[PDB]
């Protein structure tokens, strides 16, 4: 590793890390003279750490 | 005997479609068809 420099006592480090929803759920299957029906509900989250 | 005069061939009748009221509104979801029915005398005929 080489060198760097930063003019602070201390470094901290902040890690924003996202799951998001993945975009599974295929396509309900229909019949043309019929209404259709509602797409399930899916989940996102987020977390964050220090160092 | 060369003139084998005239004589039909096929006819077509061609209906309407079953009315409905405009304003009552419509509500329709698919089945699966039951196997041991005989569905083809149920749509067997041109009338609505």
């Amino acid at each position: 590793f080489p060198e760097d420099s930063t003019f602070a006592s201390e470094l901290e480090l902040y890690l924003l890390r996202t799951q998001d929803a993945e975009q599974t759920g295929m396509t309900f299957v229909h019949q043309v003279g019929s209404t259709s029906l509602p797409v399930e509900a899916r989940v996102a989250k987020v977390d964050l750490a220090k160092a | 005997d060369k003139i084998q005069l005239f004589r039909t061939i096929g006819r077509v009748q061609y209906w309407e479609r079953v009315p409905r009221l405009h304003a009552y509104g419509v509500f329709a979801l698919p089945f699966p068809m039951d196997p041991d029915v005989e569905w083809g005398n149920w749509f067997a005929g041109p009338h609505p």
